[PDB]
C-alpha cells in the first residue's frame, strides 16, 4: 500500500494542480462535496494513493498548497473541486512572492518554510508506507522557484529513501510572461540537479503547438494548458493505482530512466490527443499510439527530439490490448530509428500496461522521455544568464535580499556542468 | 453584468446544519457564483454552467449545483425581488369531474402558456366539501345542479404559476358559460373541450381573495381533503412515475396522452415532493441489483414528482411491454414504439418507472398511495 | 488583504485625484454619496469599509493651498472623502521649491504624517504608496520631496510609486518648471523607487489625433491619467489569468538601482465614433502602444533603447494571442531592444473590462497599458537641463529662492546629480563589447 | 466642426444629423471561445454499453 | 485570407474608387450604411474586413492633397461605409505640378500615408497586393504616386504592385501640363509599378458613343466601366471558378520582360439594355468583339503592333471549352497577330459569377470578358505624348513653376530618355526572330 504527498509552490503549480485533482478525482470517482458516485469498485482499491480518509467516507486530498501571496488560495478554493482539500493544509502568507528567488529562498518564504513542513510532516506521518513526493511548480518567477527549490532541500533532507517528483514549468523561447525567467531558472535547476530524482519539464509553446497543430483549437485557455499536463500526471501514476499485466511505479521508471544520478532530465508526453474534427476518422490502435507518442510534435517541451540521442524511454499504456503489439510495435520503432536511439544502453525503453483506461477513453499512453534535447532547453537559458548577467542587470534586489555573485556564478556553472555530459553521451 | 441573486440551503452529509449560502446566475452568459452568510467569503467563484436553466430559479424550487444541491428561501436582493417578484401569481385551477377522460390535453394547455405546476391531487370530492367549494354561488337555484356534477366524478386539483396567472388563466377559461364560450369560439378550453355551462372543463377563483380559500380548502395545510381516489387493491395495478426531468421539460400532459390512447385506465394521480430518505423506501428493492442506484436517487429527490396509477388492460402487452426496456436507447432500436422509447432521453433522465417484479406492485401504488398520503 | 495608499499632493495631484475617483466610483459600484446601491473583497485595495454600508477612501489630499480641496469640498464628492483626509494648507506655496520644502512645509508635514500613518494603522498589508503630483509648483515639487523623505525614513521597506506630471518641453506653463525640476528630482531620485512619467503636450496630440477632440481641458487630460492608474491597480483589484503585484512591478520594471523612470502608454485611446470600423484586435492594440505617438512623453522611442516592457492586458483577452502579438513585436527592427535583456516582456491578464465615466473614451473589450523603460527618457531629460543651465547661467529668479531658506549650493549639488543621471542612461544604454 | 466649444467632439457637419447610434455599444470583436476546455474532446464525456 | 489594399490617390482616383466601392457595395451583401443584412462566406474578406456584430468596412485608403472631393464622399450615402481616416484630405491642392504633388507638400501626408498603409497592412493575413488607382494628369494624381511607389517598393517590395492609370487623352485632353505631369511620373513608375493598367477618356467616349447609346457622358458613367473592369479582374480571388486566377498569374502571364508591363484594358457586353436580348452574346461573339479594334480603352490602334500575350476572364455563365473554339478561331484570323517568340499567347480563366448591373447605363448580362493584352500599340501613344513634351519643352514652356517650386531642371530631360528607352525596347522586343 503506496501514498504520494502532493505539493502545489507557486501560482502556476496551483492551478496546474488544481485540475490534477479535478482530473483524477473524476478517475477515481470523487465528487466536489467528498461523497463517492461512481461506476467500478476497481476505482476504490488504490484511493489511499492519492486520497486520505475521513468521517464518512469524504476523501480529501494528500496536497499541500502553499504561495506567497493570498490571491491564488481564493482562485482554488473557489474552483469547482475547490472544497475538497483540507482548509489547514492552505498554508497562505500576507506577503509579496515579487517573483524573486531571493525573496523565495532566503526571505518570506524561507520563514514559512518553517510551517509548511508541519503539515507535510503530518501527512507524512499519517501513512503506512509512504513512496514519493510530487511537487508542481514553475521555474520561471518566484515561490514556485525559491520556495519550491528550498521545499525540494528540505524534504529531501529529512526523507533521504523516497521518490521526489517535481512537475516543473520553464519559460519558452518564443516569449517570456516575466523578465527575470533565467535567473530563477538558474537558481531552480542549480538546486533540482543535487536533489529530486524525477524532473518533468513542461514548456508552454509546447503546450500551444499540441493545441493547435495536434489539438485544433484556435483560443486555448489555461485550463487547456493545464489539462495536458494534468492527463500526463494521472497517466504517470497509474499502474500504481490501477491494475493489470506489467506494473511499473515511480521508482521502477526511475531506475529504468536514470542510467546516472544527474542525468534525470525528462520531456513527457501524452498521445491519444485527437482534434474533434479528426475524432471520427481516427483509427485507434496501438500501432497509431506508437506513432503518436514518436511524432516530435506531441512532445510536451520546446526540444526537438530529432536533434539528440534517446538514453532511455518509458511509456505508459493503460486500456486493454496485446503485447505483440506493444512490445513488437516499440521494437520496429527502435529499428526503423536507430542513430536517434543510444547504443550503450540496448533495449532502452520501458513499457507498463493498465488495464483500466481514462474515463471515457478507451487506449492511452504516457510518454516519458530521458533524452540528450533537453540540452537546447537548458543551454538556452543558460546564454541568456550569460548575457543578462555580463551586465549586472536586475541584479540589486538578489544582492540586497542576500544572494552573492559566487553562487550565482556557482549556479551557471553547475548548469555548466550539467550541459557537458549531455553531450559527452551523446557523443559517445 | 445583469446578475440575478437568491439565498439558499444546503444539506451537508455530514454536520447536520443547514449550510446558509448565496446563489448567483448570469443570464447574460450561463454562470454562477455563490458566496457564504456564515463568514463572508468566496465559495465556487463565477464559472459558466450549462446546465442551469432560468425557469428553475424560483421560490422553494429544488436546484441541483455541481451536487451540492440547494433549496431556495428567499429573493435574493430588492432588483430581482422586483424582476422575478409580484410575477408570480399561485392560482388553483381545476379540471371538472367531466374532461377526465382527456385530462391530458388540458394539462398540455396548461403547459403550454409557460404556467409551471406545483401541485396535483385526483381527488372523489367528499360530501362535506362540497358546500364549502359552492360558496361562490350558496343559497341561489343552481345548488343541486352543480352539486350533482362536482359529486359525480374524481376532480384534479392543481397548482398554477406565472406572471398574473389569475387572469391569465382566466384567459384560458374564456367566458365562463360553455355554451357562451362555444357561441363566441375564441379559442378557449371550453370551446375545444366544453359540454355546457355547468359542467364545462375548469372554474375556479375569480381573485386572489377567493384564490386563497380555495386553496386552504382543497390544499389543507395538515391535510385532510382529497379521499385519495385510487382503488388501492384492484388486482390489475401498476404504479408509474412521471420522473422530475420530464416535469421539468415539462412532459406530463403528453405522457397521459400516450398511456391513455392505448387504453389503460389512469385511476390516481399525486404529486409529491420527493426526500432522501423517503426515496430510499420506494427504490429499497435497487441497491446492490443495479450498480448505479445513486443516480436513481438523485434523479428522483432532484425535483417534485408525479405519482401514478395505471390500470392493466388492453391484452397480450403488459405495462411493462407498453414502457419496454430501462434505457431509452435500448428501446429505440429495440422495441422501438414505447414511451421509453421515444419519450425521453440519457439512462439517468428517462420518462417513468415502471413496478419492474410483478408482485412488487401493490407496494409501490400503496407507498405514494396510501402510506405517504 | 493587499491595499495601497494614495498621496495626491499640490494642485496637479487633486485634478488627477478627482479623475481617479470619477473613475472608480462606477467602476466598484459606488455612488458618489460613498454607499453601495440597494441591489466582495475588490472594494478593500483601495477603499476602506464603514458602518452601515459607506466605503471611504484610502487617500491624503494635501495641498499647502486653499480652493482646490474646496471644489472636491463643495461639489458631487462632499460625502465620500473623509474631511479629516482633505488637508488644506493656508497660504500659497508660489512655484517655490524652497517653500514646498522650507518654510510652509513644516506647520503640514507632521500633520500629513499623523493622517498617514491613522489610515495604515486599519490596513493589514500595506502593499504601496501611490504619489500624485507635478514636477512643477511649489507644493507638488518641495511638498513631494520632503514628504518622500519622511516617508523613506518610518515606511522605508515599503514599495513607493509615483505617477509625475511632467513640465512640457516646448510650451510649459510657468517660468520656473526647470528649476522646481531639476530640485525635486534631485532628492526624489534616492528615495522614490518607481516614478512614471507623464506629460502635458502628449496628451495633448493624442487628445487631437486618435480622440478626435480639438479643444477639451484638463479634466479631459486627467481622465486618460486615471485610465492608466486604473490600468496599474487593476491585478489586486480584480481576478484575471495573471495577477501583478505592485512589487511585481517593482522586481522587473527597474533593472538598477537608479533607473526608476518608466514611460507609461494607453491604448484604446478610440473615441466612440471612431469604433465601428476597427476590430480592436490584440495585435493592433499591442501596436498602439510600440508606434511613436500613443507615447506619453514627448521623447522618440526610437532614439533609444527599450530596456523593460510590462504590458497590463484588461478585458476580453485569450492569453495567447498575445503570445503571438509579442512575438510578432520582437520582429520590427523599429523598436529595438538592448542586447542584454532578451526577455524584455512582462504580461499580466486582467478579467475585468474596462468601465467608460461619462466623457470621451470610447466603450470597448480590451485595454492595455504600457510599462517601458527607455533609454530615450534622458533625451527628454536634457531639455529641462538645458533650460536650467540657461537659467542659472546668470542667477534667474534665485533670490526669491535664497531669501527662503534656501543655500545656494544644492542647485550645484542637483546640476550634479543631473550630471549623474544622464551618465547613468548613456553608460547604461550602450552595448556590450566586452 | 469648425469651432469646438468645449471638451465635446469635432462631429462633421454631413453627420451630424445622422441617428446617434455610436456610443451605446460594445466595440471589438468578442473571443471567438472554440469548443470547451479538453473535458470533451481530451477524455471525453463517457460512452455507455 | 486573399486580401488586397486598394489605394485611391488624386481626384481620378477617387472618382473611379467611388464607382468601385459603389459596384462592390452592389456586389455581395452590404447595404451602403455597411451592414450586410444576411440575405461565399469568405467572399467578403478580400475587399471588406470584419468588425463586431458586422460593419465591413473597405480595405482602402482614399488621399487626395485637396478637400472637397473626399468631403463629397464623407457627405454622401457611403459616408457610414468607410472609416473616417482612411479618407484623408490635405489642405492645399498640388495644382497640376509633379512638382508640386512630389516635393513640397508630401510630407505633410506621405507619413500619415504611409502609417495607414502599414495599418492596414497589419490589418491583413496574406496580401496578394496594392491596387493603386490614379491619373497621369494633376499633381495629386501624378507627384504623389510617384512618392507612394518610392516608399511602398522599399517597404513592400515582394509583394504585388498593380497601377490602374487615367491616360491622357491623344486628341482631347482635360489641361495643358499632361505631357510634364504624365512623363514625370511614368519616369519613376516604370521600376516600381509591377504591372500598370493603362485607361484613356476618349476611348471610353467613343465606345459609349457607339456601343451604350448614349451621347452626352458624364465622368460617373465613364468611371462606371472603370468599375466593372476592375470588379472584373480581381474577381477569381473573390469566388470560386473553373480556372482560377490571381495578380500572380496576371504578372507571370501579362509581362514577359521587366520593362514591358503595360497591358490594355477592354470589356465586352458594353451593350446598352434596350439592346441586350436581340443578341444571344455568344462565347465567340464576345471574344470577337473584345479582340475588334473599336472597343479598346485606350486610343491606339492594336493593328499598329503586335501582341504579345493577352488574358481573357470569361465572368458568368461560360462554359470553359467554347473559349476552346473562339480561341482556335482567334488564332487563324489574318487581321490578329501575334509575335513569332510565343506561340501559347493566351491565359484564360472562368468565374461563375455574372456580372452585377448597378442602375446605370449598362446592361445586366451572364458573360463578360476582361481583356488584358500586353501590345506594342501603346508606343504609339507613348510617342505622341512625347512629340507633345517636345514641343511643350521647345522654349523652356511652363518649367518656371516647377523648378521654383522644387524639382530639379534635369529630371525633365531624365524623364524624356526614360521614355526614349521605354520607346527603345518596344521595337526591340517587336522585331521579328533572325538569328
Ligand atoms: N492633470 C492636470 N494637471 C495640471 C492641472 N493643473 C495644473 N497641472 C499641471 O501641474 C503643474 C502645476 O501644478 P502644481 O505643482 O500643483 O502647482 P501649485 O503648487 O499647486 O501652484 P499653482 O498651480 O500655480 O496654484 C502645471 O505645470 C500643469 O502642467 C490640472 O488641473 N490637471
Ligand atoms: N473617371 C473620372 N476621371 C476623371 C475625373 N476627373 C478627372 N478625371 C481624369 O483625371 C485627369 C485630371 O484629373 P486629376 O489628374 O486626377 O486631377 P488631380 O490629380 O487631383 O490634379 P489637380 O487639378 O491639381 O487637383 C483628367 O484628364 C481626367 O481624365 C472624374 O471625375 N472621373
Ligand atoms: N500550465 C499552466 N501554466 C501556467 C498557468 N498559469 C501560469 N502559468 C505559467 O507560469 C509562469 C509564471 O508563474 P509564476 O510567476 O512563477 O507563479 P508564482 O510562482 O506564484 O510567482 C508563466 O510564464 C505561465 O506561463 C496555468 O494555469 N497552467
Amino acid at each position: 500500500m503506496r501514498e504520494i504527498v502532493h505539493l502545489q509552490a507557486g501560482q502556476c503549480g496551483n492551478q496546474i494542480g488544481a485540475k490534477f485533482w479535478e482530473v483524477i478525482s473524476d478517475e477515481h470517482g470523487i465528487d466536489p462535496t467528498g461523497t463517492y458516485h461512481g461506476d467500478s469498485d476497481l476505482q476504490l482499491e488504490r484511493i489511499n494513493v492519492y486520497y486520505n480518509e475521513a468521517t464518512g467516507g469524504k476523501y480529501v486530498p494528500r496536497a499541500v498548497l502553499v504561495d506567497l501571496e493570498p490571491g491564488t488560495m481564493d482562485s482554488v478554493r473557489s474552483g469547482p473541486f475547490g472544497q475538497i482539500f483540507r482548509p489547514d493544509n492552505f498554508v497562505f502568507g500576507q506577503s509579496g512572492a515579487g517573483n524573486n528567488w531571493a525573496k523565495g529562498h532566503y526571505t518570506e518564504g524561507a520563514e514559512l518554510v518553517d510551517s509548511v513542513l508541519d503539515v507535510v510532516r503530518k501527512e507524512a506521518e499519517s501513512c503506512d508506507c509512504l513512496q514519493g513526493f510530487q511537487l508542481t511548480h514553475s521555474l520561471g518567477g518566484g515561490t514556485g522557484s525559491g520556495m519550491g527549490t528550498l521545499l525540494i532541500s528540505k524534504i529531501r533532507e529529512e526523507y533521504p529513501d523516497r521518490i521526489m517528483n517535481t512537475f516543473s514549468v520553464v519559460p519558452s523561447p518564443k516569449v517570456s510572461d516575466t523578465v527575470v525567467e533565467p535567473y530563477n531558472a538558474t537558481l531552480s535547476v542549480h538546486q533540482l540537479v543535487e536533489n529530486t530524482d524525477e524532473t518533468y519539464c513542461i514548456d508552454n509553446e509546447a503546450l500551444y503547438d499540441i493545441c493547435f497543430r495536434t489539438l485544433k483549437l484556435t483560443t486555448p485557455t489555461y485550463g487547456d494548458l493545464n489539462h495536458l499536463v494534468s492527463a500526463t500526471m494521472s497517466g504517470v501514476t497509474t499502474c500504481l493505482r490501477f491494475p493489470g499485466q506489467l506494473n511499473a511505479d515511480l521508482r521502477k521508471l526511475a531506475v529504468n530512466m536514470v542510467p546516472f544520478p544527474r542525468l534525470h532530465f525528462f520531456m513527457p508526453g501524452f498521445a491519444p490527443l485527437t482534434s474533434r474534427g479528426s475524432q471520427q476518422y481516427r483509427a485507434l490502435t496501438v500501432p497509431e499510439l506508437t506513432q503518436q507518442m514518436f511524432d516530435a510534435k506531441n512532445m510536451m517541451a520546446a526540444c526537438d527530439p530529432r536533434h539528440g540521442r534517446y538514453l532511455t524511454v518509458a511509456a505508459v499504456f493503460r486500456g486493454r490490448m496485446s503485447m505483440k503489439e506493444v512490445d513488437e510495435q516499440m521494437l520496429n520503432v527502435q529499428n526503423k530509428n536507430s542513430s536517434y536511439f543510444v547504443e550503450w544502453i540496448p533495449n532502452n525503453v520501458k513499457t507498463a500496461v493498465c488495464d483500466i483506461p481514462p474515463r471515457g477513453l478507451k487506449m492511452s499512453a504516457t510518454f516519458i522521455g530521458n533524452s540528450t534535447a533537453i540540452q537546447e532547453l537548458f543551454k538556452r537559458i543558460s546564454e541568456q544568464f550569460t548575457a543578462m548577467f555580463r551586465r549586472k542587470a536586475f541584479l540589486h534586489w538578489y544582492t540586497g535580499e542576500g544572494m552573492d555573485e559566487m553562487e550565482f556564478t556557482e549556479a551557471e556553472s553547475n548548469m555548466n556542468d550539467l550541459g557537458n555530459p549531455v553531450v559527452t553521451r551523446g557523443a559517445c | 453584468s445583469e446578475r440575478f441573486v437568491f439565498i439558499a440551503e444546503w444539506y451537508d452529509p455530514n454536520a447536520s446544519l443547514f449550510r446558509r449560502y448565496e446563489l448567483l446566475f448570469y443570464p447574460g452568459d450561463g454562470s454562477v457564483e455563490m458566496h457564504d452568510v456564515k463568514n463572508h467569503r468566496t465559495f465556487l467563484k463565477r464559472t459558466k454552467y450549462e446546465d442551469l436553466h432560468l425557469e428553475d430559479l424560483f421560490i422553494g424550487n429544488k436546484v441541483n449545483v455541481f451536487s451540492r444541491q440547494l433549496v431556495l428561501i428567499d429573493y435574493g436582493d430588492q432588483y430581482t425581488a422586483r424582476q422575478l417578484g409580484s410575477k408570480k401569481e399561485k392560482t388553483l385551477a381545476l379540471i371538472k369531474p367531466d374532461a377526465v377522460s382527456k385530462a391530458g390535453e388540458i394539462i398540455e394547455i396548461i403547459n403550454k402558456a409557460g404556467f409551471t405546476l406545483t401541485k396535483l391531487k385526483m381527488m372523489t370530492l367528499s360530501r362535506k366539501e362540497a358546500t364549502d367549494f359552492h360558496i361562490d354561488h350558496q343559497s341561489r337555484p343552481f345548488l343541486n345542479e352543480l352539486i350533482q356534477f362536482i359529486t359525480s366524478g374524481p376532480i384534479i386539483a392543481m397548482e398554477i404559476l406565472r406572471d398574473d396567472a389569475i387572469c391569465e388563466w382566466k384567459k384560458l377559461l374564456g367566458p365562463a358559460n360553455s355554451g357562451l364560450a362555444r357561441t363566441d369560439a375564441p379559442g378557449s378550453i371550453r370551446a375545444v373541450f366544453g359540454t355546457d355551462g355547468i359542467r364545462n372543463a375548469a372554474h375556479g377563483p375569480d381573485s386572489l381573495s377567493c384564490a386563497a380559500r380555495e386553496m386552504e380548502l382543497f390544499f389543507p395545510s395538515s391535510g385532510v381533503c382529497g379521499p385519495a381516489n385510487t382503488a388501492k387493491f384492484t388486482n390489475c395495478t401498476t404504479c408509474c412515475i412521471v420522473k422530475p426531468h420530464a416535469i421539468s421539460e415539462g412532459l406530463l400532459g403528453k405522457i397521459l396522452m400516450a398511456i391513455r390512447d392505448a387504453g389503460f385506465e389512469i385511476s390516481a394521480m399525486q404529486m409529491f415532493n420527493m426526500d432522501r430518505v423517503n426515496v430510499e423506501e420506494f427504490y429499497e428493492v435497487y441497491k446492490g441489483v443495479v450498480s448505479e442506484y445513486n443516480e436513481m436517487v438523485t434523479e428522483m429527490y432532484s425535483g417534485p414528482c408525479v405519482a401514478m396509477e395505471i390500470q392493466q388492460t388492453n391484452p397480450t402487452m403488459t405495462f411493462r411491454e407498453f414502457c419496454g426496456p430501462a434505457d431509452p436507447e435500448i428501446a429505440r432500436h429495440l422495441r422501438p414504439g414505447t414511451l421509453r422509447a421515444i419519450f425521453g432521453k440519457t439512462k439517468i433522465q428517462n420518462a417513468v418507472h415502471c413496478t419492474d417484479l410483478p408482485e412488487d406492485g401493490l407496494l409501490e401504488v400503496q407507498y405514494f398511495f396510501k402510506i405517504l398520503d | 488583504q493587499r491595499e495601497c495608499i494614495s498621496v495626491h499632493v499640490g494642485q496637479a495631484g487633486v485634478q488627477i485625484g478627482n479623475a481617479c475617483w470619477e473613475l472608480y466610483c462606477l467602476e466598484h459600484g459606488i455612488q458618489p454619496d460613498g454607499q453601495m446601491p440597494s441591489d466582495d473583497d475588490s472594494f478593500n485595495t483601495f477603499f476602506s469599509e464603514t458602518g452601515a454600508g459607506k466605503h471611504v477612501p484610502r487617500a491624503v489630499f494635501v495641498d499647502l493651498e486653499p480652493t482646490v480641496i474646496d471644489e472636491v469640498r463643495t461639489g458631487t464628492y462632499r460625502q465620500l472623502f473623509h474631511p479629516e483626509q482633505l488637508i488644506t494648507g493656508k497660504e500659497d506655496a508660489a512655484n517655490n521649491y524652497a517653500r514646498g520644502h522650507y518654510t510652509i512645509g513644516k506647520e503640514l508635514i507632521d500633520l500629513v504624517l499623523d493622517r498617514i500613518r491613522k489610515l495604515a494603522d486599519q490596513c493589514t498589508g500595506l502593499q504601496g504608496f501611490l504619489i500624485f503630483h507635478s514636477f512643477g509648483g511649489g507644493t507638488g515639487s518641495g511638498f513631494t520631496s520632503l514628504l518622500m523623505e519622511r516617508l523613506s525614513v518610518d515606511y522605508g521597506k515599503k514599495s513607493k510609486l509615483e505617477f509625475s506630471i511632467y513640465p512640457a518641453p516646448q510650451v510649459s506653463t510657468a517660468v520656473v518648471e526647470p528649476y522646481n525640476s531639476i530640485l525635486t528630482t534631485h532628492t526624489t531620485l534616492e528615495h522614490s523607487d518607481c516614478a512614471f512619467m507623464v506629460d502635458n503636450e502628449a496628451i495633448y496630440d493624442i487628445c487631437r489625433r486618435n480622440l478626435d477632440i480639438e479643444r477639451p481641458t484638463y479634466t479631459n487630460l486627467n481622465r486618460l491619467i486615471s485610465q492608466i492608474v486604473s490600468s496599474i491597480t487593476a491585478s489586486l483589484r480584480f481576478d484575471g489569468a495573471l495577477n501583478v503585484d505592485l512589487t511585481e512591478f517593482q522586481t522587473n520594471l527597474v533593472p538598477y538601482p537608479r533607473i526608476h523612470f518608466p514611460l507609461a502608454t494607453y491604448a484604446p485611446v478610440i473615441s466612440a465614433e471612431k469604433a465601428y470600423h476597427e476590430q480592436l484586435s490584440v495585435a493592433e492594440i499591442t501596436n498602439a502602444c510600440f508606434e511613436p505617438a500613443n507615447q506619453m512623453v514627448k521623447c522618440d522611442p526610437r532614439h533609444g533603447k527599450y530596456m523593460a516592457c510590462c504590458l497590463l492586458y484588461r478585458g476580453d483577452v485569450v492569453p495567447k494571442d498575445v503570445n503571438a502579438a509579442i512575438a510578432a513585436i520582437k520582429t520590427k527592427r523599429s523598436i529595438q531592444f538592448v542586447d542584454w535583456c532578451p526577455t524584455g516582456f512582462k504580461v499580466g491578464i486582467n478579467y475585468q473590462p474596462p468601465t467608460v465615466v461619462p466623457g470621451d473614451l470610447a466603450k470597448v473589450q480590451r485595454a492595455v497599458c504600457m510599462l517601458s523603460n527607455t533609454t530615450a527618457i534622458a533625451e527628454a531629460w536634457a531639455r529641462l537641463d538645458h533650460k536650467f543651465d540657461l537659467m542659472y547661467a546668470k542667477r534667474a529668479f534665485v533670490h526669491w529662492y535664497v531669501g527662503e531658506g534656501m543655500e545656494e549650493g544644492e542647485f550645484s549639488e542637483a546640476r550634479e546629480d543631473m550630471a549623474a543621471l544622464e551618465k547613468d542612461y548613456e553608460e547604461v544604454g550602450m552595448d556590450s563589447v566586452e | 466642426f469648425r469651432y469646438p466649444p468645449a471638451g465635446a467632439e469635432r462631429v462633421f457637419y454631413g453627420r451630424a444629423n445622422d441617428p446617434q447610434i455610436a456610443p451605446y455599444l460594445t466595440h471589438g470583436i468578442r473571443s471567438k471561445i472554440s469548443i470547451p476546455a479538453k473535458v470533451l474532446i481530451n477524455p471525453q464525456p463517457i460512452t455507455t454499453f
